[PDB]
């Protein structure tokens, strides 16, 4: 280790800060002292009973978590789906071409509690299950993460699915409607059953009852839009996974990029559990977090945000990152991107244009690089002394300029306040 | 012209590309250079080789790096 | 004149147009450059040929591309 000394009088000091263990946690680290995924669902103590249950324990509020499970269970666990290919997962298959499967093919184990203290019961219900009641519980994890307008917004549609089978019947209240539904995703073991239906519906898409999936599809990636910052960075720029890797120039988002690339995920797998990682309870640290990735995240999405993003506007602007650093690296990036269009002719009809030998001349060379090579753009801002152009400065300029009714601790309000003075 | 090496301000070097389709760099001393105002202040002197005083030369046109790695300067 | 090359300011040379019915670009070293500080900054010095110089001159307008694809150039 490196040694500090005082100068004054010849002393030696240790510079100390207090240890931040805390590391990430990949799914493919579960499958090695465990191989089946437990899903502690209740012994169905009367199949229609538990109807009546739930039915007024939504509609007055303080509804029974345990009965919410059990009620999915015995209503769900009817669906089969023919599997045409063979399928496997991190190790387990779960089975192979031409047998019949179940949503619930996961491994299903038995809770010890029966049932929870009398739920206010109701006798006046019909065949409502399968049709659209079961449909309208799953749907209630999406509400339950968003504290924001915008639960006015997705409950929205949420009447009107339900509405689609028999009945126009809307259950929960206008003040504490919001404060029942976040109690449900601390339940593991609802978190196991949204996405382990979100997961069936992916493998059948052609089943008349994937339709189910209006509430379960918000799930698929919940805890990965880190993957989602990478995912929007390629396409804003028009650039590979591979190319735009090698535009990182910062060595904190390359230490996060290495972790988040780390190999035998099935990142890129059709059917698997890891979209649901924490949903099934694989982790309870993801590695594709944006909080475990802050520098990635805001370097990332700051370019982004010079490229004309709509989405990186409102993007959270973490904490105890080296922004000045990130900055230089985001606005060289975009700058580069910015400057060199795609641009090539297409189709022809009769003539088409080439210049693949012609570059330069010309020594009219007092201007950037041509693509989008981060070697020649390297060497061209090491031309000029390593500080951003005036030219650079008024690019970023024209790019926030713009922008208006900017949240505190956003990506948006960081770029305006940097760019636009 | 003064000083010494000025007197090497007219021929041109011509440099190889590194990349498989692209135009050699041609190259003068007097390309770089404005008169003696702007030779003076860079660095130039009277003693020097005449790819010195080209590498060296290449501040007017702010090209050094990006020169080094697009042909074998 | 001074350099080589600027000797050949006053004459001409003349592009065949690569469409039917058109007219023949005809185009100077004079037309293309200011007087001086215009050649001897671009890479014209006095050891290139003729049409070296022509094609490096499609500078002054921003006008090499546009007269590559409609002229036999």
């Amino acid at each position: 280790s490196v040694t500090v000394k005082r100068i004054i009088d010849n002393t030696v000091i240790v510079p100390k800060l207090p240890a931040n263990e805390d590391p990430v946690e990949y799914p493919a680290d579960y499958f090695r002292k465990s191989k089946e995924i437990p899903l502690y669902i209740n012994t169905t103590k009367s199949l229609s009973d538990l109807r009546g249950y739930v039915y007024q324990g939504l509609k007055s509020g303080n509804v029974s978590i345990i009965h919410v499970n059990s009620y999915l269970y015995g209503a769900l666990k009817d669906i089969r789906g023919k599997l045409d290919k063979d399928w496997s997962s991190f190790g387990i298959n779960i089975g192979k071409a031409g047998d019949t499967i179940g949503i619930f093919d996961l491994v299903s184990l038995k809770a010890l509690d029966g049932v929870l203290p009398d739920g206010v019961s109701d006798a006046s219900r019909t065949s409502a299950d399968d049709k659209w009641l079961p449909l309208y519980l799953l749907g209630l994890y999406r509400v339950g993460r968003t504290q924001m307008p915008e639960y006015r917004k997705k409950l929205m549609d949420g009447l009107t699915n339900q509405c689609k089978m028999i009945n126009e019947q809307f259950e929960p209240l206008v003040p504490e409607g919001r404060d029942i539904f976040d109690v449900w995703g601390n339940d593991s073991n609802y978190t196991k059953i949204v996405a382990a239906v979100d997961m069936f519906f992916h493998m059948f898409k052609k089943h008349e009852c994937a339709s189910f999936r209006y509430g379960t599809i918000v799930s698929r990636f919940k805890d990965c839009a880190a993957l989602a910052t990478f995912g929007h960075l390629c396409k804003i720029t028009g650039m590979s996974t591979e190319d735009v890797t090698t535009w990182i120039l910062n060595r904190e988002v390359a230490d996060e990029m290495v972790q988040m690339m780390l190999p035998g995920q099935e990142i890129d797998k059709a059917d698997s559990y890891m979209p649901y990682l924490i949903d099934f309870g694989l982790s309870s640290k993801s590695p594709y977090w944006s909080v475990k990735n802050p520098a990635f995240h805001f370097w990332g999405q700051l370019t982004a945000l010079l490229l004309r993003s709509t989405r990186a506007r409102n993007a959270r602007q973490p904490d105890d990152i080296e922004y000045t650093s990130l900055t230089t690296a985001g606005l060289l990036y975009a700058y580069a991107v910015g400057s060199s269009a795609d641009l090539a002719q297409q189709f022809c009809v009769g003539d088409n244009k080439y210049t693949p030998d012609d570059s330069t001349g010309g020594l009219t060379t007092n201007a950037p690089p041509q693509g989008r090579d981060v070697v020649e753009w390297l060497g061209w801002f090491e031309d000029q002394n390593r500080k951003p152009t005036p030219d650079m400065m008024q690019y970023a300029k024209r790019a926030v300029m713009s922008l208006q009714g900017l949240r505190e601790k956003t990506i948006g309000k960081y770029a305006k306040s940097e760019f636009d003075k | 012209a003064v000083s010494d090496v000025w007197s090497l301000s007219k021929t041109s070097m011509t440099f190889q590309p590194k990349k498989a389709s692209l135009q050699p760099l041609t190259i003068s001393l007097d390309e770089l250079f404005s008169s003696r105002g702007e030779f003076i202040s860079v660095g130039g002197n009277g003693r020097m080789s005449h790819k010195e005083a080209i590498l060296l030369g290449l501040r007017y046109k702010k090209l050094y790096n990006q020169a080094r790695v697009k042909y074998s300067l």
